[PDB]
């Protein structure tokens, strides 16, 4: 009943800028907890972003820590991750979800999601 | 299925460097987080250190943050802990630790140092 | 012994609701006018619960101190307590044990001795003093209205009219026949018993009661409560109607006698 | 609250508010299952049973309806078709004494699984072979009662997540403790249905001139209607009027004679009339009847 | 205020016993007709077992007939289901059912034969 749509990827050089967007359509009003997964090559899917929208809070992982924000646009109902100064041990698929239940800091694949379609983002 | 069997131990003076080793049987060490505990005579059961299923932080106790190193091997199924620095108040026997359902504790190895 | 009767006094707004210069008549458990009630002082007796208890009491120091409600008062039914003192008031009710002589040199305290199975407890915060109360369970919820007054005098319940107002409903839901008022000098108290009647209530313009009519005490009352005025202008009024109930009931049929012959399909050697 | 000592405490007869939860802004496994956590505060149920301890945190996603484990198993069991919530957030700045905070003991062991909703406590020790345990510790008799390591240095998956269970049963027994009531603000003047702490109705909201005893709530008139009311967060006495209501009277002379109108409204104050009749929703022509260059009382 | 929960799910192995539970709140259960429904993973929803509503008459699925036992709890407002010859056809997740007013549907507990 929530569907996502995942646009704003790309290739980019070491030390650039990248704004990603996901889209929403459907149950809106019942969402209340976005994250932003990431699955890197040889590596398990981890969470990197965390933000709820009723409060506005937010939680960063340790490895984004300084470089990453994410910010939330109810008008368009699109969240954004604004990920500025990239490096290359960033090269993943990066993926946005969506939580009706609450929201869980760390974010984790075994619970209860709304996937998105994902796009490519590289850094070289 | 799941066994853990603590080797490696001995008896070192004050100074001395031990390596000890946990096997693993039925479960992969890169999915589950995996704990180390001692049993000195006359104190409880403490904790000594221990490496997340990620393989990113490595976390010691309070007493032992400086001198001693935890390591893992993937491939041979094996956990190890280096000793440095050893102190008389160490004396204990050491136990590894996993919880996959249920607690699996090992035997135990004797490191003594007098 | 000691009877005394009352001079239309103890009677309570039926609900919150404030009305204005209007006569209204309702109907609840009230007390009648000028019926007996008892006079006590030493001496701690139980009495029956009976529907509603009107309470009044009047005090130079506190004697009195509270009541003791439940069925059997004993270990297998449990049993409500009210204990005022000094700083505190306390409601709770458990399984009590209480003891068969029960009074409370600044402190004295013997009046149970159980601790067991407690369902609720509540606290609240608390001859000169005259304070009426009325005591009603109705529907598993415990109502309690109040007046304080002061009264200045020695023999029996004053006269005048005042009203009472309601302070505290609580969910008790357990059953009463009995309750037991309890004392620490010597003192007095008054207990009416309530019943259903109808009354007829005259509002001031702030809302209080100032004057009220029975509509069974007598048929000038009765004019007023069917006419719903307080002066009765001079003329001839109907008021209700009566029948005289049947009493005996009598059953007449006819002479049953006719004598089938089962006397020889219950009275024979071979059947 | 232990593991081996979770009391199955009855909090009744107040109320509790639970938007102060979530803008102080550490929580970290906050789930609510069955109920939304949004639509918590507003709509309650009944059996508002309270459960509390410091679990650990490597495990708390075990806790999950139609998931088993180690929490899940020998600890603290959630039913399946579960209502209520799971609220864990961080504890690493108060339950983290030197040297390990060895102050919460936990059963590792238990013959059978738990049954859900059930407080487990056991002095005797684990069965797993033949022989039995003569008192003195022995090669199996397997001490269920050890410790939790929680030292400062520990991370956020090794320090303790602290879980209270707001569990919501169903039995046929009245609700206690529910959630706040959101309330709006208070207007003045204009003919507005209103809902207050017990009765609704329709009528204009006016500034009062009586004063009531303090134990009236609201108050009525002569044939039983409501004309008074005081509101309950700032204690000010109101006096309510019926709202504005009534007939238009329009002239006509006759068919054959003329054929324009001129327009009266009774019983009304007239300068709020386009807002009484439906002249944005009906003709150009009604407009002109609504207002004019000419006005009359 | 009507809710089905479902307990009493385990695993078990090819021709074991289990017994699960349905246990109801906000209605008794002597007035309206019970069934049970089990979801295999692949396969579609297919009905297990009913009693009707007076409790007189017993019916089951065809590949259930003279295994399986229904019971029904009034006292404690509870439905049971009995396992018998269990067979890793029946790995599914066994839902209670019941129509009052509309049908509410429990979680249900995983059920797997092995
Ligand atoms: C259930 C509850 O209210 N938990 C609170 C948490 O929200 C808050 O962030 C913390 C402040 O230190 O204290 C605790
Ligand atoms: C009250 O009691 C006295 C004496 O017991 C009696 O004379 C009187 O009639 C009683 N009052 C009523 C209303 O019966
Ligand atoms: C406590 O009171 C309840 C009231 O029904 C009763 O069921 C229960 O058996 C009592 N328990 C004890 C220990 O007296
Ligand atoms: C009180 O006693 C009556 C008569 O036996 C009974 O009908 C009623 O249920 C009892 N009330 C309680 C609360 O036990
Ligand atoms: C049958 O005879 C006995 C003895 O004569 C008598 O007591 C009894 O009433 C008779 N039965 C009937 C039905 O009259
Ligand atoms: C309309 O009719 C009335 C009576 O029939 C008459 O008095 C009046 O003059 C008429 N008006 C016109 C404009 O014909
Ligand atoms: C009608 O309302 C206006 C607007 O305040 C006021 O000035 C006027 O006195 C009112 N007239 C009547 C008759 O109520």
């Amino acid at each position: 009943q929530v569907q996502l749509v995942e646009s704003g990827g790309g290739s980019v050089q070491a030390g650039g800028s990248l704004r990603l967007s996901c889209a929403a359509s459907g149950s809106i009003s019942s969402i209340t907890y976005l994250g932003w997964f990431r699955q890197a090559p040889g590596k398990e899917r981890e969470g990197v972003a965390a933000l709820i929208t009723v409060n506005g809070h937010t939680y960063y992982a340790d490895s984004v820590k300084g470089r990453f924000t994410v910010s939330l646009d109810n008008a368009k109902n699109t969240v954004y991750l604004q990920m500025n100064s990239l490096k290359p041990e960033d090269t993943a698929l990066y993926y946005c979800a969506a939580a009706a239940w609450g929201y869980a800091w760390p974010l984790h694949q075994d619970d209860y999601w709304y996937w998105g379609q994902g796009t490519q983002v590289t850094v070289s | 299925q799941v066994q853990l069997v603590e080797s490696g131990g001995g008896l070192v003076q004050a100074g001395g460097s031990l390596r000890l080793s946990c096997a693993a049987s039925g479960f992969p060490v890169k999915n589950f987080e995996m704990e180390w505990y001692r049993k000195a005579p006359g104190k409880e059961r403490e904790w000594v250190a221990a490496i997340q299923s990620g393989g990113v932080e490595t976390y010691y106790a309070d007493s032992v943050k400086g001198r001693f190193t935890i390591s893992r091997d993937n491939a041979k199924n094996t956990v190890y802990l280096q000793m440095n620095s050893l102190k008389p108040e160490d004396t204990a026997v050491y136990y590894c630790f996993v919880y996959v359902g249920r607690s699996y504790i090992g035997q135990g190895t004797q490191v003594t140092v007098s | 012994p000691a009877y005394t009767n009352s001079f239309t006094r103890g009677v309570y707004y039926p609900d919150k609701v404030f009305r204005s210069s209007v006569l209204h008549s309702t109907q609840d458990l009230f007390l009648p006018f000028f019926s007996n009630v008892t006079w006590f002082h030493f001496d701690n007796p139980v009495l029956p619960f009976n529907d509603g208890v009107y309470f009044a009491s009047t005090e130079k120091s506190n004697i009195i101190r509270g009541w003791i409600f439940g069925t059997t008062l004993d270990s297998k039914t449990q049993s409500l307590l009210i204990v005022n003192n000094a700083t505190n008031v306390v409601i709770k009710v458990c399984e009590f044990q209480f003891c068969n002589d029960p009074f409370l040199m600044e402190s004295e305290f013997r009046v149970y001795s159980s601790a067991n199975n407690c369902t609720f407890e509540y606290v609240s915060q608390p001859f000169k003093n005259l304070r009426e109360f009325v005591f009603k369970n109705i529907d598993g919820y415990f109502k309690i209205y109040s007046k304080h007054t002061p009264i200045n005098l020695v023999r029996d319940l004053p006269q005048g009219f005042s009203a009472l107002e309601p302070l505290v409903d609580l969910p008790i839901g357990i059953n009463i026949t009995r309750f037991q008022t309890l004392l620490a000098g010597a003192a007095a108290y008054y207990v009416g018993y309530l019943q259903p009647r109808t009354f007829l209530l005259k509002y001031n313009e702030n809302g209080t009661i100032t004057d009220a009519v029975d509509c069974a005490l007598d048929p000038l009352s009765e004019t007023k409560c069917t006419l719903k005025s307080f002066t009765v202008e001079k003329g001839i009024y109907q008021t209700s109607n009566f029948r005289v109930q049947p009493t005996e009931s009598i059953v007449r049929f006819p002479n049953i006698t006719n004598l089938c012959p089962f006397g020889e399909v219950f009275n024979a050697t071979r059947f | 609250a232990s593991v081996y000592a979770w009391n199955r405490k009855r909090i009744s007869n107040c109320v509790a508010d639970y938007s102060v939860l979530y803008n102080s802004a550490s929580f970290s496994t906050f789930k609510c299952y069955g109920v939304s956590p949004t639509k918590l505060n507003d709509l309650c149920f009944t059996n508002v049973y309270a459960d509390s301890f410091v679990i650990r945190g490597d495990e708390v996603r075990q806790i999950a309806p139609g998931q088993t484990g180690k929490i899940a198993d020998y600890n603290y069991k959630l039913p399946d078709d579960f209502t209520g919530c799971v609220i864990a957030w961080n504890s690493n700045n108060l339950d983290s004494k030197v040297g390990g905070n060895y102050n919460y003991l936990y059963r590792l062991f238990r013959k059978s699984n738990l049954k859900p909703f059930e407080r487990d406590i056991s002095t005797e020790i684990y069965q797993a072979g033949s022989t039995p345990c003569n008192g003195v510790e022995g090669f199996n008799c397997y001490f269920p009662l050890q410790s939790y390591g929680f030292q400062p240095t520990n991370g956020v998956g090794y320090q303790p997540y602290r879980v209270v269970v707001l569990s919501f049963e169903l039995l046929h027994a009245p609700a206690t403790v529910c959630g706040p009531k959101k309330s709006t603000n208070l207007v003045k003047n204009k003919c507005v249905n209103f809902n207050f702490n017990g009765l609704t109705g329709t009528g204009v909201l006016t500034e009062s001139n009586k004063k009531f005893l303090p134990f009236q709530q609201f108050g009525r008139d002569i044939a039983d209607t409501t004309d008074a009311v005081r509101d309950p967060q700032t204690l000010e006495i109101l006096d309510i009027t019926p709202c504005s209501f009534g007939g238009v009277s329009v002239i006509t002379p006759g068919t054959n004679t003329s054929n324009q109108v001129a327009v009266l409204y009774q019983d009304v104050n007239c300068t709020e009339v386009p807002v009484a009749i439906h002249a944005d929703q009906l003709t150009p022509t009604w407009r002109v009847y609504s207002t004019g260059s000419n006005v009359f009382q």
